[PDB]
RNA sequence: AAGUUUGAAAAGCACUUUGGAAAGAGAGUGAAAUAGAACCUGAAGUCGUGACAAAGACAAUGGAAGUACCUCCAUUUCAAC
RNA sequence: UGGAAAUGGGGUGCCCCCACCCGUCUUGAAACACGGACCAAGGAGUCAAACAGACGCGCAAGGGAGGAGAUAUGCCA
RNA sequence: GAUGUGGCCUGGAGGUUAGGACGAAGCUUAUGGCGUGAGCCUAAGAUGGACCGGCCUCUAGUGCAGAUCUUGGUUGGCGUAGCAAAGAUCUAACGGAGAUAUACUCAACAUGCAACGUUGGAUACUGGAGCGGGGAAGGAUUUCGUGCCAACGGCACUCGUA
RNA sequence: AACGUGUCGCGAUGGAUGACUUGGCUUCCUAUUUCGUUGAAGAACGCAGUAAAGUGCGAUAAGUGGUAUCAAUUGCAGAACAUUC
């Protein structure tokens, strides 16, 4: 049986899961925080770079 | 985690509780919200009144900034 | 995503007294007519390949960590809850222990063991070194070959120091600007042992706050009221209050012979 | 340092002949040690060693060929005796056995001066 | 380990074995069994009269459908026949162990054999060629023989 | 398809003898050859051999309760106990 | 105090009695209904997203991010 | 069909507590003991040779008798069906380990069979639209000499396009 | 009797299991980082005292020159600046 839920609409019907005949369509966060060290370690090199000036 | 559903319950049971007679086959009723109106009438009339049709007026460019307003 | 895909396997059908599977082009090679595509064939693909989509981390309330972090603290404060985690402390003067902050001027590892004698962590240092041993099973083939014990924790009130120290082998350093609860409580089990200095210590109050005045570091956080006032309840239950409503003691009926009782009325 | 046995592995079984010559080190004698303040040298054809460990401990003999190919060193006063009855060389590794007389050239002169620890 | 039994006095015994022999592990198992408790001479005699035909091997477990004959009569059966491949190889094999016992110093004359063993050895492979286009196996099965014999 | 994964080290079986040879029987190396060369461990299934149990034709297997014979198994007892 | 006795297990045979071949679809299988020579290794309710209910935990007329930054921090994803 | 289980079992992680060259894992069983059961533990190995057990949490590619299931191996049928178109070989001497190969008795037969290459004789077949002598397509050392007989020439070989 | 059946000790055939892993897969980072008519990528044929495949190389052919190092390479030949030819 179905019963009593919301009707979805959940917006999946493209070709967005990798598979073996498919590339897929998909972006992941896991470089985040290497990606935020870096940003920093950026910063304080060109700071140093035009010191004294703001 | 894996180890708390119900697979791990019916392993043994070679059907997982699906029947004998009507077994698991793969889209009994067709797909997503099919049928609305034809065989799934009955569930979207009583759980769902008012899914179907159009009412009032149209507002092509909607910008609710200027209509935000809270109260107090 | 390919893994077991890469071949142009079609099915035979019917009418040829062999199953229904998918089965691999060509000739000339063994492989020639094997199964392919699925998950009971050799060389065919696993059921449900993995992603790298899947949820691997997870969120937690900031109230709800501050809460455990307090609640382990409290409890490295018990001297039998540290003794059932399972920490050797029988020659420690106190517990909590705090020392002098003058061992952070040291420099040479010699004089680190000194004070470790003299304050009488030695011995589960001593349990540390003692237990060290190769991993079972696979992991020691993947950079994981050693284990051991965790010993005791010292705990100073900045990154200055710690020269002569980061060479002992089971001691554990920590600064007491961040507390870390994966290393409060190893395993999920509250009851580390601890060693304060006396900044760390004096800095405590002013980190976690009290129960009614707020927290310099931790914008609004108090700490958390107390569910019992006093909780030790068998205290309440064996008081002359309670016994004094507590409904009297009857007599019994005697307790049944060894000869069996008679059931024949006529 | 490396935290990858499998890189640390590979390194060791594929490294070529200069870092192989290196890998197979002696520790000096008590008596060298304090001459030259040096711990350990490579080990070289024409050395004077003895053995420490194995079965062979104890003896004695000349440095007559590091194989480097099969990492070990071959002793002249270490051999055995064949089914036919002719002797043959046994290969030790090198950190089984310690070093007592250098072979001394002007090359190997300059590395004692180099490892100096005064 | 080598054999699946030991003599009795290790010192009034000879021993021989052959490995992967090429012939016909059934032919060469009812060849091998009829002798298991006879004496040596006896033995070689009996091989040489099957050469010329005027005494059968008898054939008890592998015989599913051969010929009979009257010479089995003396061996309590119906079924029997002279396999030469199989019995010119046990008649080398029996010289070989003649040969160990002489040289241990024991009298051939009085010796007994106690020990036969036929085994089934690794398979050669060869095809053959079938109607409609079809390849099928064509194979071949070689033995292993032991045996041990001990002086009266 | 296919780990050449013997052994710490080839020390990879000199020599006697039977055989055309392959090999067998001795001897020897090695802590182990039950580690003898694509040689660590060496399962299941199937087969050979020795000893034993018997057994008609009820296809065989199976249950329940006894008995005959065996038992490299366990526990208990061995003195006014 | 023994090559001991006894009581439980274990093995093989025998006697009297009892006893249709497993899995499956089916109202109905033992069936003249289908799949079934033997063994080893492999083999099938998973991951993600939207919603709802029950249960656990924190706070409460308020609850909570996310992205990002800052410095302990330059061992530490 | 639903639900429960300080219910059993498998690979890995955070803790804690132990074991091992006086022998870990794995493997074998008329080795018993325990549990209603999934299973757990001990004994023996005249097996093996270097790792690994219990408990609390966490985690998952986590339990097989069958899918005309996949891959590898084995197996009764079975020494069975058969190895029947193209007429065919016989003899002596050389060669070869391939023989005239024996315990007693004994003259020889009735106790070493069967099979092979070369040469000389004999007897046959192909019958010039030939199992004659040369080329193209295709093949690519199959050509020649010496040696050798593990596998291959569906029987055999001392022979061979091996 | 014989064939056949059953249990135990030993032995064959077979290659599972355990332990091992210079391989795979996945996720991050660094930079004076992006071929060719000045003939590339790919294809062919050759080269060692002994050399089939593979690796390296091109009639200067398992390689010439330079810097560093510091005594080998090795199945067997062969050769023999150490001040570093
Ligand atoms: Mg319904
Ligand atoms: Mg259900
Ligand atoms: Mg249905
Ligand atoms: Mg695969
Ligand atoms: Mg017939
Ligand atoms: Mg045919
Ligand atoms: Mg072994
Ligand atoms: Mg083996
Ligand atoms: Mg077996
Ligand atoms: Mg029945
Ligand atoms: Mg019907
Ligand atoms: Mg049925
Ligand atoms: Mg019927
Ligand atoms: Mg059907
Ligand atoms: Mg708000
Ligand atoms: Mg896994
Ligand atoms: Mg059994
Ligand atoms: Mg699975
Ligand atoms: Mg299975
Ligand atoms: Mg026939
Ligand atoms: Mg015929
Ligand atoms: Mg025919
Ligand atoms: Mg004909
Ligand atoms: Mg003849
Ligand atoms: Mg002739
Ligand atoms: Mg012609
Ligand atoms: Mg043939
Ligand atoms: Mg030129
Ligand atoms: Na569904
Ligand atoms: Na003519």
């Amino acid at each position: 049986p179905k019963g009593n839920n919301a009707i979805p609409h959940v917006h999946q019907k493209k070709h967005w899961n990798p598979c073996s005949s498919q590339k897929g369509n998909v972006k992941v966060f896991l470089n985040q925080p290497a990606q935020k060290h870096r940003r920093r370690r950026l910063r304080l090199l060109k700071a140093k770079k035009v010191f004294p000036r703001p | 985690p894996t180890r708390f559903k119900k697979c791990r319950h019916q392993r043994g049971s070679t059907f997982c509780g699906y029947g004998r007679v009507g077994k698991h086959r793969k889209h009994e009723s067709g797909r997503g919200n099919a049928g609305g109106m034809h065989h799934h009438r009955i569930n979207f009339d009583k759980y769902h009144p008012g899914y179907f049709g159009k009412l009032g007026m149209d507002h092509y460019h909607r910008k609710k900034n200027p209509m935000w307003k809270p109260t107090i | 995503r390919l893994s077991g895909m890469n071949h142009s396997a079609h099915s035979w059908g019917t009418g040829r007294a062999v199953a229904r599977i998918p089965r691999i082009s060509g000739g000339g090679t063994s492989t020639s007519g094997a199964g392919a595509f699925g998950n009971m064939c050799r060389g065919g693909r696993m059921f449900a390949p993995t992603k790298i989509f899947r949820r691997w981390h997870r969120k937690i309330n900031l109230h709800q960590k501050r809460f455990a972090v307090v609640s382990a603290l409290a409890a490295s404060s018990v001297p039998s809850l540290v003794m059932s985690r399972g920490h050797q402390i029988g020659n420690v003067p106190e517990v909590p222990l705090v020392v002098e902050d003058s061992i952070q001027g040291y420099e040479k590892t010699k004089e680190a063991m000194a004070f470790l004698k003299a304050i009488a962590a030695i011995d589960d240092v001593n349990r540390v070194n003692d237990s060290r041993e190769i991993r079972a099973g696979r992991g020691k083939m993947r950079n994981r070959r050693y284990v051991a014990r965790r010993g005791p924790m010292l705990v100073m009130p900045n990154n200055k120091g710690t020269r002569a120290f980061r060479n002992i082998f089971g001691l554990d350093l920590a600064n007491v600007s961040a507390l870390n609860l994966l290393h409060l409580a190893p395993g999920g089990h509250v009851g580390r042992f601890v060693i304060w200095t006396q900044s760390a210590f004096e800095q405590l109050d002013k980190i976690f706050g009290t129960f009614t005045e707020a927290s310099a570091v931790k914008k609004g956080f108090t700490l958390p009221a107390p569910m019992l006032t006093n909780t030790d309840v068998t205290r309440i239950m064996q008081s002359e209050e309670v016994r004094r409503v507590l409904k009297p003691k009857k007599l019994q009926a005697k307790k049944a012979s060894r000869f069996q009782t008679p059931t024949n009325g006529m | 340092k490396c935290g990858s046995r499998r890189k640390a592995r590979r390194a060791h079984f594929q490294a070529p002949s200069h870092v192989r010559r290196v890998l197979m080190s002696a520790p000096l004698s008590k008596e060298l040690r304090a001459k030259y303040n040096v711990r350990a040298m490579p080990v070289r054809k024409d050395d004077e060693v003895i053995v420490k460990r194995g079965t062979f401990k104890g003896r004695e003999g000349k440095v007559t060929a590091c194989y480097r190919l099969k990492w070990v060193i071959l002793i002249d006063k270490v051999n055995r005796e064949k089914a036919n009855g002719s002797t043959v060389a046994v290969g030790i590794h090198p950190s089984n056995v310690e070093i007592t007389k250098l072979k001394l050239t002007h090359h190997r002169k300059s590395i004692l001066e180099r490892k100096d620890r005064s | 380990t080598h054999y699946s039994r030991k003599p009795q006095v290790s010192s009034k015994s000879a021993k021989a074995k052959v490995s992967d022999l090429r012939c016909h592990y059934k032919n060469t198992f009812e060849t091998a069994n009829v002798i298991n408790g006879m004496p040596l001479r006896k033995a070689q005699q009996l091989y040489r009269q099957v050469l010329a035909k005027t005494r059968c091997i008898p054939f008890k477990r592998y015989n599913g459908k051969i010929g009979r004959t009257a010479q089995a009569k003396e061996w309590g059966q119906t079924k029997g026949r002279w396999p030469r491949k199989s019995v010119v190889a046990m008649m080398s094999l029996l010289k070989n162990a003649e040969a160990n016992a002489i040289e241990k110093g024991l009298d051939p004359n009085q010796m007994v054999i106690k020990h036969v063993q036929v085994d089934q050895a690794a398979r050669m492979r060869r095809r053959t060629y079938r109607a409609h286009g079809r390849i099928t196996p064509y194979m071949c099965s070689p033995c292993h023989v032991q045996l041990f014999m001990s002086e009266k």
